[PDB]
């Protein structure tokens, strides 16, 4: 898996 | 007693709560309604714990040291804590009179009921509610609800962490700070007895973990269900 939604969300 | 570098960590935790939890609840507005479908509550429920999850982790990045972690120990330390983190900072909505969450209003006003009506069974639910009630008995000042947060999310023993150590320095610091702004208030032997429960949620928290995780996987096999959740809970919950 990948998570590239909580990795956008720790890049903000 | 608390030494410069404590009174900072605790400014700086205290901060990101007031700028992460909103107690005006403004935002339930912009959620899929409550209806009170045999689950007739998942779809604002699911918007509001997926609000949540956004909230805990713009939290976790404010954590000093959390920032120094690689990018793969910060998902899997989230990935890990959010639901734990979750049930930690509803905490504060919830209320001793009928055992319910009080979001402000009526319409935003959550009891066992409702939770089931999102698909928990009291499997999780009364134990959900016996720490709520535990951790309002503790009393904690929210200085020590921040801390407790903080290091319920740093946690090296979180599995897939791969720089432990890292991870382990970053929370000794947050639990020394804890444990000397326990001494500043108490003395010995309440401020022992206060830290060493205060432990013991963190375990029960544990423990709920596992059990929302195993009662989410079955809810969340079927379509049905799962259609009703957002991305965020599927990624993170998921996997
Ligand atoms: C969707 C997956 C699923 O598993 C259902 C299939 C979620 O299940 C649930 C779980 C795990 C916990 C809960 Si609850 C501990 C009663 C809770 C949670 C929150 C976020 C909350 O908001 C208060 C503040 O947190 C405001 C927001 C902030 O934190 O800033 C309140 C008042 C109560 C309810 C459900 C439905």
């Amino acid at each position: 898996k990948n998570h590239p939604m909580l990795m956008n969300l720790l890049k903000d | 007693k608390l030494s410069e570098e404590q009174q900072h960590i605790i400014a700086i935790l205290l901060d990101a709560h007031h700028k992460t939890y909103d107690p005006t609840y403004a935002d339930f507005r912009d959620f899929r309604p409550p209806v009170r479908s045999p689950l007739s509550m998942l779809p604002h429920l699911a918007d509001l714990v997926s609000y949540s999850i956004q909230k805990v982790i713009g939290f976790a990045k404010m954590i000093p040291g959390f920032r120094d972690l690689t990018s793969d120990d910060q998902i899997v330390l989230l990935k890990s804590s959010a639901i734990e983190v979750i049930m930690l900072r509803s905490n504060q909505s919830f209320t001793m009179d009928d055992m319910s969450w009080d979001c402000g209003s009526q319409d935003y006003k959550y009891d066992v009921t409702d939770v089931s009506k999102a698909g928990h069974t009291l499997e999780l639910i009364e134990p959900l509610i016996k720490f709520q009630v535990g951790l309002k008995k503790l009393n904690l000042h929210e200085e020590e609800h921040v801390l407790l947060m903080a290091i319920c999310i740093v946690s090296p023993d979180r599995p897939g962490v791969q720089d432990a150590k890292l991870v382990e320095a970053i929370q000794d610091r947050l639990s020394n700070t804890l444990q000397t702004y326990i001494r500043c208030r108490h003395p010995p032997p309440g401020s022992h007895q206060l830290y060493a429960k205060m432990i013991q949620k963190l375990a029960d928290l544990r423990s709920l973990n596992e059990e929302h995780s195993k009662q989410y996987r079955s809810l969340s096999f079927q379509p049905e269900n799962s259609m009703k959740l957002t991305p965020l809970v599927l990624e993170v919950f998921g996997n």
